[PDB]
């Protein structure tokens, strides 16, 4: 089965409100196959505390993962997800802004 | 209602030789993840205050007695004709098993597999069936299973079509304060990428809805403009749901617009929005 890039989506529960708590989301979906690297970054450094799904599947078989983490947001911080596949040759990331 | 419901378990291995593999499963009331399963103690998580869904204490231990049998049976089968074939290492197995419920209460059992991402075989009514694609594999799977295994296709008949129905409308019953609440969407607007010169992308988000069904659209009075492009309904923390719509427009057309959402939960009064953008000093 013809490899399968991992879909990126991220997207917060409440609008950026400078110091005042939020949840940041991370949706990586129609990957195949199943070994990946997901993480949520606050300033290029991996954050522990985080949650995400089980491993699951869509009907074509191709896989996906939701990932959250509680936040608060300021000027200063920037926040991302990145993704690590076989069908990425370097560390795909994706940008949180306002 | 008038609605499918469907609960499955889903698991996931990996074999990578003969020595070492690994697997995943869960379980699903929809697209809500209900369960999952604790692989060194063989044990069922129960994520939710309403997860054991009116079972006794008895099924379940039973049921995890169940699945830990044939975690077993299942390992050692595979590997027993993979080390033999070991040509096959690394590959990956994928199993989704489980009902739905039509709208006039008929169940419908699924057992569906599938190799490296591609189908393998499912089972219909009573027969294992392979897929079109590879077969031979699938065939001797198949036969494997239709006449050399024995209650194992009688007991997974009984649970996808007797067990299964019955533990998803006990898990509705279960949870029905959670199952039949109503959450008020927050909305709000940003830009989006440029789509070009002279030109603006306008986003609304709306978050945090239950139910799923949701209207979004840019209007100008009660013109809905054409060109509003829904993005997937994409799942928060917390069971509700999320939306994009955008919309580009040359600047010079954007005074006027506006995002309106409409949702079970607003009681009519739906949320309007106003973009503003640069036009206000
Ligand atoms: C409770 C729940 C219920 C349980 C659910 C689970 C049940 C269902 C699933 C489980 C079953 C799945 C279906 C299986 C059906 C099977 O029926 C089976 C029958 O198919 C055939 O099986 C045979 C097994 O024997 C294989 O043959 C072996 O293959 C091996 C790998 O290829 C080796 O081949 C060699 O590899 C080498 C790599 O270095 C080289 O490349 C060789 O190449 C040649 O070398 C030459 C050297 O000079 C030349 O160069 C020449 O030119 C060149 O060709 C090549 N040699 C070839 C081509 O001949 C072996 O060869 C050796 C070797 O090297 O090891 C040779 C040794 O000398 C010999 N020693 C001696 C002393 O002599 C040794 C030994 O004797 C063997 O016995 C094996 O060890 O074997 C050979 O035997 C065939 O491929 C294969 O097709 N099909 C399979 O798919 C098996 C794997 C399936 C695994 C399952 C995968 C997914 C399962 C999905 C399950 C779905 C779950 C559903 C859930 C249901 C819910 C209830
Ligand atoms: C993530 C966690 C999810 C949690 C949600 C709860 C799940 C909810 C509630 C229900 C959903 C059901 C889901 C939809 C379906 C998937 C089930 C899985 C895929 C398949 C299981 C079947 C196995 C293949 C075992 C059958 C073989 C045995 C053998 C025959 C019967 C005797 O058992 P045994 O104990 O072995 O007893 C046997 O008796 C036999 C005598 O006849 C003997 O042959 C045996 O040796 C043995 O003694
Ligand atoms: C089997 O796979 C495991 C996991 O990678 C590896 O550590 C082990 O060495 C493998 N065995 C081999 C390659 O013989
Ligand atoms: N891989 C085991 C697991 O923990 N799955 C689900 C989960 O919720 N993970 C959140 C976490 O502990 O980071
Ligand atoms: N066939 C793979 C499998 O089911 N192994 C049993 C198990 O408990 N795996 C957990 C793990 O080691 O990942
Ligand atoms: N019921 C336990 C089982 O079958 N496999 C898990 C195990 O034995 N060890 C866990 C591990 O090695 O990761
Ligand atoms: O492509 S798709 O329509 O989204 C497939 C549906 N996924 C479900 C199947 C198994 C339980 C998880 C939810
Ligand atoms: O590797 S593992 O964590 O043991 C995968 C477990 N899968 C099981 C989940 C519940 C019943 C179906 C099989
Ligand atoms: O909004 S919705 O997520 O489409 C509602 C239907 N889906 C199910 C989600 C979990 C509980 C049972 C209902």
């Amino acid at each position: 089965a013809i490899q399968r890039t991992p879909k990126i989506q991220v997207y917060s529960r409440h609008p950026a409100e400078n110091g005042k708590s939020n949840f940041l989301n991370c949706y990586v979906s129609g990957f195949h196959p199943s070994d990946i690297e997901v993480d949520l970054l606050k300033n290029g450094e991996r954050i522990e505390k985080v949650e995400h799904s089980d491993l699951s599947f869509s009907k074509d078989w191709s896989f996906y993962l939701l990932y959250y983490t509680e936040f608060t947001p300021t000027e200063k911080d920037e926040y991302a997800c990145r993704v690590n596949h076989v069908t990425l040759s370097q560390p795909k990331i994706v940008k949180w802004d306002r | 209602s008038q609605e499918h419901v469907s609960f499955h378990v889903i698991q996931i291995f990996s074999f990578v030789n003969q020595s070492w593999a690994r697997g995943q499963g869960s379980g699903w009331l929809d697209e809500l993840q209900t369960h999952g399963w604790d692989s060194e103690s063989g044990t069922i998580i129960f994520l939710h205050q309403w997860s054991k869904g009116q079972f006794s204490n008895e099924e379940l231990s039973d049921l995890e007695l169940l699945f830990r049998f044939y975690l077993f049976g299942l390992t050692r089968e595979i590997q027993d004709h993979a080390s033999q074939d070991y040509s096959k290492y690394p590959f990956e197995v994928q199993v989704k098993a489980g009902c739905e419920l039509h709208s006039g209460g008929s169940p419908e059992g699924f057992f569906q597999v599938a190799f490296n991402g591609l189908d393998l075989l499912s089972f219909q009514q009573t027969t294992w069936v392979p897929s079109p694609g590879c077969g031979s594999l699938a065939q001797s799977v198949c036969h494997l299973l239709n006449h050399q295994y024995e209650g194992v296709t009688e007991t997974v008949y009984n649970l996808i079509r007797s067990t299964c129905p019955r533990f998803l409308l006990g898990l509705l019953d279960a949870g029905k304060m959670y199952v039949h609440r109503q959450v008020r969407p927050e909305a709000w607007l940003s830009s989006g990428p440029s789509p070009g010169p002279g030109r603006l992308q306008l986003v609304c988000h709306v978050s945090g809805f239950y139910p799923k069904p949701v209207w979004v659209m840019w209007m100008r009075g009660e013109q809905e403009q054409q060109g509003t492009q829904l993005g997937d309904i994409l799942p928060n923390a917390n069971g509700t749901w999320y939306l994009r719509a955008t919309l580009d427009v040359a600047d010079g057309e954007a005074a006027g617009l506006s995002c309106r959402v409409k949702h079970s939960s607003l009681e009519g009064q739906d949320i309007i929005l106003y973009w503003r953008g640069s036009l206000v000093p």
